């Protein structure tokens, strides 16, 4: 095993449950725009379906499918998404889903968190419901964020291994190559087909220089959602991003010789999900995010 | 071990001396000791059938109140049978306990609301810096209750607080009309 | 010969219990002294308490607190029930009282915060004592408190009430003598913060020989506050005799109170790898929501329309109560039950509620989701009844 694995095997996903918290559950009949205002009312980012024809969950809700439904049927600012306001959740889950593979990936209370980590990495998805396999009931939504700062108070009653000595460099930890970035200029809607194409969490705002002024993540498009101006699509993703209500600290960044250690002390202490490492020229070299250190205290 | 069983003989009644006279004892007589109007002993005995009959003050009689039997010969006595079932507290309350309404059919004042089912969960605001998902802890007498919201855009939203273990979830529901 | 139970020899008569009476015993060897409690079975068969006697051996037997009586063993016989407690010599604190008037300032609060620990514990237990008063709160040799006889107790349930009426009097809170409903923790504050008054002052403090008078004085809250009271307490009296059960004290708020911390011991108070992770889960306009449905219509009226409007989903009811109803509808595609309970209650004069409770299942792993098909289940009534 690995020190920091032995942990997670050991820890049910009850261990991580609070003690009391809030879930948001679909029926998929429903309107899927009124879906979309409910994740923002109640300040949830994902949500699970039930389908009452099949009394089961079919799937999950979130924003990444808000992203896909406006980039597939926005048109222009002129003209409404009738699709984004006629549709139902089935609806655009058949239309998006011509295969009939994808199941709902759930996890046991019981299950460890070792093989949690690892189903969000196998299906490469960001958001884990837990279900009680006797009464049928979702009880938790498990994301990475949640998981780090579990281990991140584990790791520090741990003996100081060697890894977290090593540069990041030497660790080789994270996306290096084939950055998906946009320009300070680039419309939001063309951003949003970066989103889809890529199927990354955020992209670095990059000047003409290359230097990192910024970054969008999918949670700034649910402001869209938010102040209902999903319509227009054209603006920049600057003025976009100016809606943001905490005031703008510049773009959270970290340095290739830069250890292990450090960066998840940063990472979890600013509850952001990923890194942008960079060169002293603020030049983009790369992205570390949750899953790729988790894939790498799951493995390594 | 289970040869001995604690049994009660107990009289109801006055006396200056009162005896019980039994299978048990050979038929000897063992002096009850008083408390107001009830004379006691308690005695160990085999599990199985016995027999017995009480002295007070000089004259011979059974308890009416208990079981009898009755001899060939006239002899008139008090029977009791020791069960082993009557020795261990949760199998002699089972048995204590011995001595359909599902089908639909065509069919006093309301009790007042408690107002304890009056404090929502949901309607009350939560730190800005926490996660938005968390929740205060419930009082466990507002668990498995409905609540729910006025019904908008053909949409009906409802929740309940129901417990898992030591955690509680709320859940909320969105279904269409 | 003696009567003797579990070596133990049964003397001189302490009291008398809901059943039986209780007995004082002693050791034939070490001279060790316990206190009897004899339940007659064909008693306890004539009023139907079986079960509630059965679930008060059930739950004492686990507890184990230093403030509250422990039961040793539970001896079983042909005719009799044998419940072998603690003794404590001392007796009731009521006589204890009388005797010696009331206790000054330090020894009241040694007593209380023993008392209320021991109440904190049975809440904690989910156990609601319901009796607590100076006759049940006994002594011993060194005058440490213990709570004494669970007979009017009861077990506190997930979304449930309590109706019955319990106690005496003079201990009982404004909402068990008006026949309320209650959740039950509010009901033994109530009553402490009579036995703290008694401590302080040597006196009750609501009291009349005229009974209609006296419910009266405790449903208004009022009681005389003597001039030697300190401020402090008489602010935490307050609070726990708060009339509103929503604005009296809580557990929580007393062990916040100041005057309850002064000296306060830290073994009284709860506050190894279940604890850890605990631990580290710590560490780590707007919508307005309502209860049920409410309609300005008659009882009667409310009534009939829900059950018709049961029947024509084809679900299945109980009339248990003209206004209690129990629910099961079977679910087409899982071919599995799902129960709900309906209760009708009056908000004020022209408004009545209806409530939604649900029932938890029996089964073992099933298809589907029990919360989302209660759910469904209260949605299609509502939808008729909206
Ligand atoms: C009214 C009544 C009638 C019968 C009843 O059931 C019993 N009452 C019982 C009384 C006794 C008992 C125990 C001990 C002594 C005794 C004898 C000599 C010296 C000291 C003693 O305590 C006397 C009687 C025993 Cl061993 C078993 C008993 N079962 C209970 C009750 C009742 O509910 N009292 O509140
Ligand atoms: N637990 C899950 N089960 C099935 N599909 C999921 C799950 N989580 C996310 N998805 C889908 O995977 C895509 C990516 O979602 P995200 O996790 O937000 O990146 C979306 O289209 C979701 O609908
Ligand atoms: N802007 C980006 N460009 C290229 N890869 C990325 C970017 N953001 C995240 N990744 C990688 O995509 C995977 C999933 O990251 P995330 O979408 O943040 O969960 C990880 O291997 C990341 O390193
Ligand atoms: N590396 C970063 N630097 C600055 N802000 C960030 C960074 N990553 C995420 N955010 C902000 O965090 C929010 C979304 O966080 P998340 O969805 O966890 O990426 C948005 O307001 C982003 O602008």
């Amino acid at each position: 095993n690995s020190v920091y694995t032995s942990f997670m095997k050991s820890h049910r996903c009850y261990d991580l449950i609070p003690t009391s918290s809030k879930l948001v559950v679909f029926d998929t009949s429903l309107q899927v725009k009124k879906a979309f205002f409910a994740l923002v009312t109640n300040g949830v980012r994902a949500a699970p379906l039930w389908d009452s024809k099949k009394q089961s969950f079919v799937g999950m809700l979130t924003i990444t499918d808000f992203i896909n439904i406006l980039h597939r049927y926005y048109k222009s600012a002129l003209v409404q998404i009738y699709e984004l306001e006629e549709h139902k959740i089935e609806t655009w889950r058949e239309v998006y889903l011509q295969d009939s593979f994808k199941p709902l990936v759930c996890i046991s209370p019981n299950a460890s968190l070792f093989d949690a980590v690892s189903s969000l990495i196998r299906n490469k998805i960001h958001r884990l419901p837990v279900i009680d396999p006797e009464s049928g009931n979702t009880l938790y939504i498990l994301t990475h964020k949640r998981i780090l700062k579990f281990l991140k108070l584990f790791i520090t009653e741990f003996p100081k291994p060697e890894f977290m000595s090593k540069s990041l460099e030497e660790l080789q930890i994270g996306t290096y190559a084939n950055i998906a970035m946009v320009r300070t200029t680039t419309p939001v809607y063309v951003a949003l087909g970066i989103f889809v194409q890529h199927r990354v969490s955020a992209l670095p705002v990059v000047d003409e220089k290359g230097r990192v002024v910024d970054i969008y993540s999918k949670f700034d498009v649910i402001n869209l959602a938010a102040e209902k101006t999903y319509n227009n699509l054209d603006v920049s993703v600057t003025k976009a991003l100016q809606h943001r209500s905490h005031y703008f600290e510049g773009v959270l960044k970290c340095y290739l010789h830069e250890t292990l250690e450090t960066i998840i002390n940063r990472l979890v202490e600013a509850e952001v999900h990923r890194l942008v490492v960079v060169d002293e020229n603020d030049v983009v070299k790369g992205i570390v995010s949750l899953s790729d250190i988790l894939q790498a205290l799951v493995l390594t | 071990p289970a040869q001995a069983r604690p049994t009660v003989f107990r009289w109801t009644g006055g006396g200056k001396e009162v005896y019980l006279s039994g299978s048990f004892n050979n038929w000897s007589k063992l002096p009850l000791t008083r408390d107001h109007n009830n004379f006691v002993a308690i005695l160990d005995l085999p599990e199985g059938e016995h027999q017995y009959k009480f002295f007070v003050d000089g004259q011979w009689t059974h308890d009416p109140s208990e079981p009898i039997v009755t001899s060939q010969l006239g002899t008139v006595n008090n029977i009791i049978q020791v069960k082993k079932t009557d020795f261990e507290v949760f199998d002699a309350l089972m048995v204590d306990s011995q001595k359909h309404q599902e089908p639909y059919v065509c069919k006093r004042a309301p009790p007042i609301l408690p107002p304890h089912l009056l404090q929502v969960i949901l309607n009350k605001d939560t730190g800005i810096s926490c996660d938005p998902a968390l929740l205060p802890e419930p009082n466990h007498v507002m668990l498995n209750h409905l609540y729910a919201l006025s019904i908008k855009d053909g949409v009906m939203v409802l929740s309940a607080t129901h417990r898992y273990k030591k955690k509680y979830v709320t859940t909320l529901l969105y279904k269409p009309i | 010969g003696s009567v003797k139970i579990g070596h133990y020899i049964l003397g001189d008569t302490l009291g008398v219990g809901t059943f039986g009476k209780v007995k004082v015993g002693k050791h034939e060897l070490t001279g060790h002294k316990v206190a009897v409690k004899i339940l007659n079975r064909q008693k306890i068969r004539s009023l139907d308490v079986v079960g509630k006697i059965r679930r008060e051996i059930q739950n004492l037997k686990l507890f184990r607190h230093p403030h509250i009586i422990k039961l040793y063993q539970v001896i079983s016989t042909p005719s009799d029930i044998f419940m072998v407690m603690e003794y404590v010599s001392g007796g009731e604190l009521f006589d204890y009282i009388c005797k010696n008037g009331r206790l000054d300032e330090k020894e009241s609060r040694r007593l209380f915060q023993q008392i209320l620990s021991g109440v904190d514990y049975c809440h904690r237990h989910m156990v609601v004592h319901r009796d607590l008063k100076p006759e049940n709160v006994l002594l011993d040799a060194h005058m440490n408190a213990k709570i004494a006889d669970f007979g009017l107790s009861n077990m506190m349930s997930d979304g449930e009430f309590l109706r019955t009426s319990c106690g005496s009097p003079n201990y009982a809170a404004p909402e068990v003598i008006s026949g309320r409903l209650y959740a039950g923790p509010e009901v033994d504050i109530w009553s402490s913060g009579v036995i703290l008054y008694a401590l302080l002052c040597g006196t009750l403090p609501f009291d009349d020989d005229h009974v209609p008078t006296l419910f009266k004085k405790i449903c208004d809250g009022i009681f005389y506050t003597p001039q030697y009271l300190n401020p402090s307490v008489i602010s935490l009296l307050k609070h726990m005799l708060q009339v509103d059960p929503m604005k009296r004290a809580t557990i929580k708020d007393i062990r916040e109170h100041e005057w309850f911390k002064q000296d306060l011991p830290k073994y009284l108070f709860p506050e190894i790898d279940n604890r850890r992770i605990m631990n580290e889960a710590k560490d780590f306009r707007k919508a307005k929501w309502h209860l049920g449905i409410r309609s300005q219509s008659r009882p009667n009226d409310i009534m009939a329309e829900v059950c018709r409007a049961i029947k024509q989903l084809d679900y299945e009811w109980k009339v248990v109560n003209p206004y209690y109803l129990r629910v099961r509808r079977k679910n087409p595609v899982t071919s599995t039950y799902s129960k709900m309970s309906l209760q009708l209650y009056q908000v004020d004069s022209r408004t009545y509620l209806l409530d939604f409770r649900s029932i938890d299942d029996e089964l073992t792993p099933r298809p589907g989701s029990h919360t989302i098909e209660f759910f469904e289940m209260c949605a299609n009534l509502i939808k008729i009844l909206a």
